[PDB]
RNA sequence: CUCGA
DNA sequence: GCATCCGTGAGTCGAGGGTAATAAAACCTTCCAGCAAGGGGAAGGTCAAG
DNA sequence: CTTGACCTTCCCCTTGCTGGAAGGTTTATAATGGGAGCTGTCACGGATGC
């Protein structure tokens, strides 16, 4: 009880929510956050981490994200993009059978 | 001289001595109770030192005669 | 409403989980600014079961950023509701479409400078029609302590 | 309602909003079509043959309503909701084209161009130009001005250092960083800068002496050595390391 | 006080400052609030609790002025003294300061010459050293280890004494000798002869020396006594809850304490060895735990797991003392709102809301109310103000006027980000800020926030009327450019104001003045474009202070007379004749300035304000989505070059070009077809056609809404309208690599859906990189502003005849910086005279101003000799006249305005925005310097010299074009002759260094063996090949020894001279010397032997100094050049004069290019080899002009790019700051080789060398030094300790007694005194003097 | 830590 | 002398939230307070005549 | 201005204990070497160690 109290209450990851919009709530959950523990920092990101990569095409947005000291760090989860059972990030297609 | 200090400036020769011969004159008026030589039409006591700086009624020179002789003439 | 949307105003107004959705389907049996009363109908139905559900609607309540909370029903009193439809709109919410803002009339030309460096100038019709005020709610705690005096 | 200004769209290219400004005013258009037909309290058989003819403009639009199978009071509660304005879905990528605002600006008997004569208010004059003119979607912002302002004269002087707090629940004043003190270096002003470091903040003697010289009327500046500079030469004299004044 | 000094402390002082020996480890009472007997908090030691009470209570109520109770000892004082007064603890074993052992350098084996390896296993109880040894088998210091010393006790008895902890380096510090080390090592200094040795026995004997002129002595490194804070510096204070909240020094204390009770008691139970050798280790863990905390080894945790705060960590970093309670403080009398434009103001107003004018000015409110009988006391004075009663408002209008108050917006960048305004009052809750001012504020009104700071004193109110108002500051101090330029929606107007239609409704009218204009335009009888003839009347002033009136028909606008009743008087009427965009007004403005004074500026400026903003809303300029217009030849561009695109495809499919031709291919025909769409669209918006007053088809410039706002300045370039109709030109993937097809859809026709996720790489790219940016661009202004902080000008002339010459910049092309700017505003050197060369036409010293540089810009001169910052006489400061003009207002400089400040923020403040053939151009006249020369074979010239460069010279004298030209190229034409614009004047190639022989006569293929010296290579198409020599690492290893000399001679064999001197020539033979023509052949002059073949951070890397990779290295001295020893990977070379000392040689790595051969002459300060120089080479070799001359034409290359103007006077200023520290190479006044200053060592000069001795001799060798470097290396160490390394600055302060002196402005900033610049400076003189 | 310039 | 190893830097100003975890037992000693209802007295403050 | 009579609060005192606080001293089967935390920055300058 010490330890679960811990994490829910004092991690950079449980943060306060947003709550002046029915947007502002939903967009909150959907949050791809890449600091905390066994991450990176805002003193130690260059340029590579905060581009955007030619495989963000359908499952992070690439005009979603804040614009200050964290600008590529915080990401943003796409529209119908799903989490794999191990925990990648897949994206729907549609089959093309014979043209 | 409310405006702009250009008329102040050129009579005393720089900045940084027309504020401190304008911050010796104006604590005489606040304090001391000397009255001022300028009609003052409703001003505070900076911009009337101000004032007297652009017109030749007040200098460093002047200042100093204008102590002196009243510092003999509590002497007397 | 907003006048220019995406049709994406549907979809994010009801999986928010800021509205009252209907479980099951029926006619609106009796409409109240607290609680919204629904019969179900037949075939919708469990064998047990006395074929009522009861709404309870939260009114004027506190948020983390210290705005409103309220929902206000949108049915009447004795018309048909069918499956997840939409009940009772919520704070920025408008017959089940997120409505975050007004819109107004708009004219681009710079006037006498009050609008210079991306400023805005506002109508007094703005003001006076209620469009933009909006409602914060406070709270102030007081607590006694014991000294040891 | 609100007069926007125009030299913010070529610096920056948004002109999404002029096009949303457009389709804006056609679709208010549509509305006041729609109010005056239904003002004048006409017909039910009338709404049903503007209001079709309202729904299909487009080339190969998705959707596809016809008021046909909508019942003669039905017809009644859609255009009753539809007095404010028809409104109208533009997808992100999939949108609306610019010959589809100029076929939905003829509907509602509007200018092709978009932009109408406007009379000046004050003078009565009309201006050279015409002006862009239709409806934007406004948002407010969490970001007021009650939740901003702050004023401060004395209070709540901090513990170890004796320079005021910080924080506008805290009732402190701003902070003078060395930004600034480099910018009143810069202009000589010696004076403003003896003043905002001794008789301001720090010192313990020095404000309750100025405070009853400016009640007393007569401002007049008393120095005094700051009191975070001696808690540095207690900190530094802790480490074995002698250091004093002559 | 006037000094501080900082020395180390006895343990006689640091019982000289206790009051009392903490003997336990207890803080307070539970069950009561009280502190405990000789705790860390106790009332004996550090005074009463509560004022004027003991602890007990058996005393109080101020009759008990001084007594001491006798049950609590509690001395009856205030509560004020717990904050100075200090405790000690008495340690049961000596301990070794941190400081002085685990600081780099060592600085406790500095003295004792041990490494700190060795120390370590001592001060841990790891091993024995030997304090003295009477046998001599054990030698001083020599380290034994833990089973040697069992050895050693049984072979010697105790005749040697070893022991092992801190009490064995402290009586091996008290067991030293200064006086017999310094004159030992003063002896053995000036015996050997070396130079890697003499940096540091220096370095030994400054420190002998430096302890010894301190008064100190080293047994004071190893602590004996510890300190205690007071216990108001580090409190435990309850809070609201029942909570208390401590600081943690009572956690590190309290370790010290418990761990020295143990050891206390440890000793006297006669406890086995491993157990004391552990207390004693542990003893010292916790005390340097407590002086610096994460040095040691792991730091020390408290129970939250993170690290305890120090004593150490409360002085450093952006956390400590220095920088965020002393330099910066939080001040009352403030204020903060968001800011709001407001267009009704005048230039010196600025809004203030009424609720908030009530808060800051409450005590004058007060001051006011008791003086006109309104309130009895202050208690009901504040019940007045409580209610907001009527009479309040009515008093806050008199308070308020005449009253200025400060308006800071941060980030305060430059100097004009902070300025006084006299405040109004207004309703509502927003600070309204007049639009002209933002653009020195960089404001935008979307949000942005202001802060409110009043001046209290009667000085202060009068500095911000005279020094910061508003109205004063209307020149940049970068440059003598305004600030008060118009922006976007003011130019629009005007630009709209004066244009000019075909028709226009009643063109062709004559009028009477002005006046009779405007009644036309406002009736509606005549449009505001037209084409007029009014009669005005201006008036020219060039009579000597009277205006002169004069009347004329001029044939001109509507609007350009509506315009006409605002311009003052002296200027004349061809500044609104024009269409006046934005450039147009700021030099309008500036004409103005310079021509009528301060005081009709300000009133035109504000009357352009008013007049912009109306006449701008009287048009109405709106875009809409006619307005931008697509070419309509766009379709068939795109489709061209998707035509051409398919051709190069096809030919990549099949087999006739490579891939990285077809990504080439593709680029080049897409940058022509985006270039083809940018000129349509342009050519299409810019023009329409209108009809004339017949039936005609005249064409005008255009009235688009969109093309008004690019045209006239006011918002966007061209480069922004082309993504609006012509396409997207070329985006780029993150790798750096450019996509191939692009962007072809604009943003009227929208973009697609892979199309917009191209276009995110690069705004993400642009946006990730300001976010970066700004940091290194606020630390470079830090870096910069605490090295120049006390450059103060002090004297008004020194006669001093030198300074750098001035010459406009001349590469490559055109002009980039011409003479009328670049020389404007500094005084003269020397007397510079006209081109007929008598005739003096500007005496020696005066200030070049308008008037007079226009003067020179009539004549042809080109080089005028200027005073400099850096080569000033003066000592502490520069003159007024070796400076130059005050950028801000105008004049000379005066006596007391900090430069270094001003010039520090103007380099610092737009770092954020910042990121063959000879062909003549023109026809003129060619000059030539430092060339030999000879004809060619066929007729023309061959250079034979490295240092020539081809000068364009034009009609009239001044250098148009500037070529260089290498060694061996073979020109076109001789020395001087006429041009035509276009021709090509030499013609060398570009890949190969040939080694052309100048010598006319046959040629020998001399002293090569083939297969041992050299090699051989036969062409294997042609066969005209000869004797060739393989590279350094591939020929052979068995006669790199034997020098193949190809010694030119004739058919008989006799030496050919060199031309012109009696030596004889020979052509040497490097790596891949491969020659062509045959053996025996009879050449000319003009013969080829050989042809051998081949932003942001820029400015911090200037500025630092650093030393590039691969430095183009230089001569050292003249002479001439042979290689000497061989390649152990690196061949030597010497450098034998013909006049001079032979044995100088060098060490050359990396064989690539060797601009010199084995036969070449040299100078000092050349090229050997290639590539770019070392800022310090060119200070060692070439003069101290040459390095202040390089800088300002390098980092003047990087803001000019940009396009940002910084006048070049504020580089030299840390150029001088930086070439300050001088090291002396000769003696006779102090020492031989350590680092003195060139201000002292020019003050002995001018004291020795005079009248008390001869010369003596100090002479000295100037240093360059890096702006982290020559700061950390100035006198007064407490403006050095606030910028970086606190400890390293703080330790070798305190060893060797160092003395401040409170010289700079950055000191007096801590003390809390007034700076010695400014209004302060006149004040420092009656303090300087009177001493 | 999230947000604003 | 030169590859390698370690120390010290890395923009400013404002909002809001916060302010926690758990660890022997029997024996002895001295000293102080309190409690069932007052009594006693000492160092200061008022009253009513004279 | 004077004298005795009355007031105030406050500190100490009366038995037959009892309750609590703060400090010190032992206890005997056999127990014999810790564990938490760090890895996703870059660029120098300059000690240092064969
Ligand atoms: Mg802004
Ligand atoms: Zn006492
Ligand atoms: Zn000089």
């Amino acid at each position: 009880s010490a330890a679960v109290k811990e994490f829910f209450g004092s991690s950079q990851l449980s943060q306060f929510m947003d709550q002046n919009n029915p947007l502002s709530e939903i967009t909150h959950k959907r949050r791809i956050s890449a600091l905390g523990p066994g991450g990176l920092t805002r003193e130690r990101a260059g340029f590579e981490v905060r581009d955007v990569h030619p495989t963000h095409y359908g499952r992070v947005c690439p005009i979603e994200t804040p614009e200050g000291p964290n600008i590529g760090l915080i990401n943003s989860l796409s529209v119908y993009a799903q989490t794999n059972e191990y925990g990648f990030l897949e994206t729907p297609y549609r089959k093309v059978t014979d043209g | 001289a409310r405006v702009t200090v250009q008329d102040a400036v050129e009579k005393i020769g720089n900045r940084f001595d027309l504020v401190l011969v304008a911050a010796r004159r104006a604590r005489q008026m606040q304090v001391g109770g000397k009255d001022p030589l300028v009609p003052e039409e409703n001003d505070k006591t900076t911009v009337i030192a101000l004032r007297e700086i652009e017109e030749g009624l007040i200098n460093n020179q002047i200042l100093d005669v204008r102590e002196r002789q009243e510092q003999q003439e509590q002497e007397a | 409403k907003p006048l220019v949307g995406t049709g994406m105003e549907r979809a994010v107004a009801v999986d928010s989980g800021v509205t009252a959705v209907a479980k099951r389907g029926g006619v609106v049996q009796y409409v109240d600014a607290s609680r919204i009363v629904i019969k179900v109908n037949e075939d919708e139905m469990y064998p047990g079961e006395a074929g009522i559900d009861i709404y309870n609607l939260t009114k004027y309540t506190r948020s983390n950023q210290n705005t409103c909370i309220n929902q206000m029903p949108c049915v009447s009193l004795g018309e048909p509701v069918e499956r997840g439809d939409v009940l009772a709109d919520g704070p920025s919410t408008d017959l089940g479409e997120l409505a975050l803002g007004q819109n107004m009339r708009v004219a681009f030309m710079p006037w006498n400078g009050y609008n210079f460096e991306d400023s805005i100038l506002v109508s007094e019709r703005v003001v006076q029609e209620d469009r933009f005020t909006t409602i914060h709610i406070q709270e102030l705690a007081c607590v006694s302590r014991d000294t040891k005096l | 309602d609100i007069v926007l200004n125009p030299l913010g769209v070529p610096s920056r290219m948004n002109i999404g909003q002029i096009l949303e400004t457009h389709l804006g005013m056609a679709a208010k258009g549509i509305g006041d079509k729609i109010n005056a037909m239904l003002k004048q309290q006409q017909e039910v058989a009338k709404l049903r043959e503007f209001i079709q003819r309202a729904y299909d403009l487009g080339a190969d639009v998705r959707q596809k309503v016809d008021l046909s199978t909508f019942s003669d009071e039905e017809v009644m509660r859609l255009a009753e909701n539809l007095r404010k304005g028809m409104p109208i879905a533009t997808p992100v990528f999939d949108g609306a084209k610019e010959a589809e605002i100029k076929e939905l600006l003829k509907l509602g008997d509007l200018p092709t161009s978009g932009q109408i004569r406007l009379y000046d208010g004050r003078t009565g004059e009309q201006f050279e130009r015409p002006v862009t003119v239709g409806y934007m979607y406004m948002l407010k912002l969490n970001h007021l001005v009650d939740d901003k302002m702050h004023a401060r004269s004395t209070g709540s002087y901090s513990l170890v250092t004796q320079q005021p707090l910080g924080g506008k629940a805290q009732f402190g004043g701003q902070r003078f960083g060395e930004m600034e003190v480099w910018a009143l270096e810069a202009y000589g002003a010696a004076y403003t800068l003896q003043e905002m470091l001794t008789v301001k903040s720090d010192d313990v003697n020095g404000r309750t002496k100025m405070y009853k010289n400016i009640v007393d009327g007569n401002h007049q500046m008393e120095p005094g050595m700051p009191e975070s500079f001696n808690v540095l030469l207690k900190e530094i004299r802790s480490l074995g390391i002698n250091i004093e004044l002559e | 006080f006037d000094a501080i000094k900082i020395a180390l402390a006895s343990p006689d002082m640091i019982r000289s400052w206790s009051f009392g020996e903490v003997k336990k480890p207890e803080t307070i009472n539970y069950r009561t609030f009280k502190p405990e007997r000789d705790g860390l908090f106790c009332a004996r030691i550090f005074g009463p609790v509560k004022d004027y009470e003991c602890l007990c209570g058996k005393y109080k109520r101020l009759k008990h002025r001084g007594v001491i109770c006798e049950k609590c000892g509690v001395e009856v004082t205030q509560t004020k003294v717990r904050r100075e007064r200090m405790g000690h603890i008495e340690l049961a074993s000596p301990t070794a300061h941190i400081w002085f052992l685990k600081s780099l350098p060592s600085r406790i084996g500095l003295l004792l010459d041990m490494p700190l390896r060795d120390i370590e296993r001592v001060l841990y109880f790891e091993s024995y050293v030997v304090i003295e040894g009477g046998m001599t088998n054990l030698e001083r210091q020599q380290i034994l280890t833990e089973e040697q010393y069992l050895d050693a006790l049984e072979e010697f008895g105790d005749e040697f004494d070893a022991k092992m902890g801190a009490e064995a380096i402290q009586a091996l510090l008290k067991s030293m000798d200064l006086e017999q080390e310094c004159e030992q090592l003063r002896e053995e200094l000036n015996e050997t002869n070396s130079e890697t040795k003499r940096k540091k026995l220096t370095k030994r004997i400054k420190l002998l020396e430096a302890f010894v002129q301190s008064g100190n002595k080293p047994e004071w490194m190893i602590l004996t006594v510890l300190p205690v804070l007071p216990p108001d510096l580090r409190p435990l204070v309850p809070l609201d809850g029942g909570r208390f909240a401590t600081s943690d020094l009572n956690d590190l204390y309290r370790r010290v304490i418990n761990r020295n009770n143990r050891l206390k008691r440890l000793l006297d139970l006669a406890a086995p060895d491993i157990i004391v050798r552990n207390e004693k280790r542990m003893l010292q863990e916790a005390v340097d735990a407590l002086l610096d905390n994460g040095r040691r080894g792991r730091a020390i945790t408290g129970s939250n797991k993170r690290p305890l705060k120090s004593l150490a960590d409360m002085i450093k970093g952006k956390q400590g003392r220095f920088r965020q309670n002393l330099l910066g403080k939080r001040v009352d009398y403030s204020g903060r709102s968001v800011i709001t434009v407001g267009p009704y103001l005048r230039l010196h107003q600025c809004g203030l809301p009424k609720k908030m004018a009530l808060e800051l000015f409450k005590p004058f409110i007060y001051g006011k109310l008791e003086l006109r009988g309104l309130a009895t006391t202050i208690k009901a004075a504040k019940k007045m103000v409580e209610r907001e009663e009527a009479v309040v408002w009515d008093i806050l209008d008199e308070v308020i006027r005449e009253h200025p108050v400060l308006l800071n917006r941060a980030p305060t960048l430059h100097r004009l980000g902070i300025q006084a305004f006299e405040p109004v009052l207004i309703e509502g809750k927003a600070i309204q800020l007049h639009p002209l001012v933002c653009a020195a504020y960089n404001a935008d009104f979307d949000g942005d926030q202001m802060a409110v700071h009043v001046p209290l004193t009667l000085e202060a109110q009068l500095e911000a009327r005279a020094l910061m108002m508003s109205t004063n500051n209307i020149l940049s101090p970068a440059n003598g450019e305004p600030i008060i330029v118009p922006s976007q929606d003011v130019v629009l107007g005007l630009y709209y104001m004066t244009r000019d239609c075909v028709n226009a409704k009643g063109e062709g009218m004559v009028l009477t003045g002005p006046k009779e204009a405007e009644r036309l335009y406002r009736s509606g009888l005549a449009s505001l474009h037209a084409r007029v003839k009014v009669r005005i009347t201006e008036y020219e002033k060039d009579a000597n202070g009277e205006l002169v009136a004069k009347t004329s028909l001029k044939d001109t606008t509507v609007g350009r007379a509506i315009l006409w009743m605002i311009v003052p008087k002296g200027l004349p009427y061809s500044i609104v004749n024009q269409a006046l965009g934005k450039k147009a007004i700021s030099k309008m403005l500036n004409t103005c300035y310079r021509i009528l004074g301060l005081k009709p500026t300000v009133i035109f400026a504000d009357q352009i304000m008013y007049t912009g903003f109306a006449y701008a809303a009287r048009s109405g300029a709106s875009v809409g989505i006619d307005d931008m217009v697509i070419p309509e030849k766009k379709h068939e561009i795109i489709s061209e070059a998707e035509a051409e695109v398919a051709e190069i495809q096809e030919q990549f499919q099949s087999g006739l070009v490579t891939a990285g031709e077809r990504y080439n291919k593709v680029i080049d025909i897409w940058a022509a077809a985006n270039d083809r769409v940018s000129k349509a669209m342009m050519d299409n918006l810019q023009t329409e056609t209108v009809i004339n007053r017949d039936g005609q088809e005249e064409k005008q410039v255009s009235f688009n809404s969109i093309y008004m706002m690019a045209d006239s300045g006011a918002r966007g370039s061209a480069a922004q309208i082309r993504q609006l109709a012509g396409m997207r030109g070329l985006m780029a993937k993150p790798d750096g690599s450019i996509i191939e097809t692009p962007i072809t859809a604009n943003f009227r026709e929208g973009l697609n859906v892979l199309q917009y996720f191209i276009s995110t790489h690069g705004a993400r790219k642009g946006l990730a990189d300001t976010a970066l940016k700004t940091a290194n661009s606020g630390y470079l202004t830090r870096r910069l502003v605490d090295v120049a902080q006390d450059l103060v000008v002090t004297e008004d002339d020194c006669g001093t005849h030198e300074g750098i010459m001035m010459t406009p910049v001349i590469e490559g092309g055109d002009v980039k910086e011409p003479l009328r700017d670049r020389v404007l505003g500094r005084v003269t050197a020397e007397d510079v005279l006209k081109p007929g060369t008598a005739d003096i036409l500007v005496p020696r010293n005066t200030l070049l101003h308008e008037q007079w540089c226009d003067l020179l810009e009539e004549n042809s001169v080109d080089a005028v000799k200027v005073r400099s910052v850096v080569s000033c006489d003066t000592d502490f400061g520069v003159c007024a006249h070796c400076y130059g003009r005050d950028l801000a207002r105008g004049h000379i400089i005066n006596k007391g305005e900090a430069i270094g400040v001003i010039a520090a923020q103007s380099i610092g403040e737009p770092g954020t925005q910042l990121t063959s053939s000879i062909q003549v151009k023109n026809k003129g006249s060619i000059k030539l310097s430092n060339v030999k020369s000879v004809v060619n074979s066929s007729g023309k010239l061959v250079i034979t010299s490295r240092n020539t460069e081809l000068k364009l010279i034009d009609e009239f004298g001044r250098t148009k074009e500037s070529y260089k030209v290498p060694y061996g190229a073979v020109l076109a034409k001789g020395d001087g002759e006429q041009v035509a614009g276009g021709e090509t004047v030499a013609n060398w190639d570009p890949h190969t260094m040939p080694v052309i022989t100048e010598v006319s006569g046959f040629v020998r293929f001399t002293d090569m063996i083939d297969g041992q010296t050299i090699t051989r290579q036969t062409d294997e198409l042609t066969g005209l090949s000869s004797l060739v020599v393989l590279d350094s690492a591939e020929r052979t290893a068995g006669g790199k020894d034997l020098r193949p000399a190809l010694k030119i001679v004739d058919a008989q064999g006799n030496d050919v001279l060199i031309p012109g001197t009696d030596m004889p020539a020979q052509y040497f033979l490097p790596g891949k010397a491969i020659v062509q023509l045959e053996d025996g052949v009879q050449i000319s002059s003009g013969d080829t032997l050989a042809r051998i073949p081949q932003g942001l951070p820029r400015v911090a890397d200037l500025f630092e100094a650093r030393r590039p990779k691969e430095p183009a290295i230089l001569a050292e001295i003249s002479g001439i050049v042979s290689f000497g020893k061989e390649t152990k990977g690196k061949r030597r070379l010497v450098i034998t004069p013909v006049d001079g000392s032979d044995p100088y040689e060098e060490m050359i790595p990396k064989w690539r290019q060797l601009n010199v051969f084995e036969g070449e002459r040299v100078e000092r300060g050349d090229v050997i080899s290639d590539g770019p120089e070392a800022p310090h080479d060119i200070l060692r070799l070439r003069g101290v002009h040459a390095v202040t001359r390089y800088i300002v034409n390098e980092v003047q290359d990087v803001y000019r790019l940009q396009g940002v103007k910084i006048n070049d006077k504020h580089i030299e200023v840390i150029v001088r700051q930086m070439l300050r520290k001088a090291t002396i190479v000769n003696a006779g006044s102090s020492d031989f080789l350590e680092g003195e200053q060139v201000e002292y060592s020019r003050v002995k000069i001018a004291n020795r060398e005079l009248e008390a001795n001869g010369k003596v001799g100090a002479t000295y060798s100037r240093d360059l030094l890096g702006i982290t470097k020559a700061s950390l290396a100035t006198e007064s160490f407490i403006s050095a300790a606030s910028f970086q390394e606190t400890t390293r600055v703080l330790t070798e302060a305190a060893v060797a007694g160092k003395r401040d002196e409170l010289r700079g402005l950055k000191e007096n900033v801590i003390v809390g005194r007034l700076i010695p610049a400014g209004t302060g400076y006149a004040y420092h003189q009656d303090r300087m003097r009177r001493r």
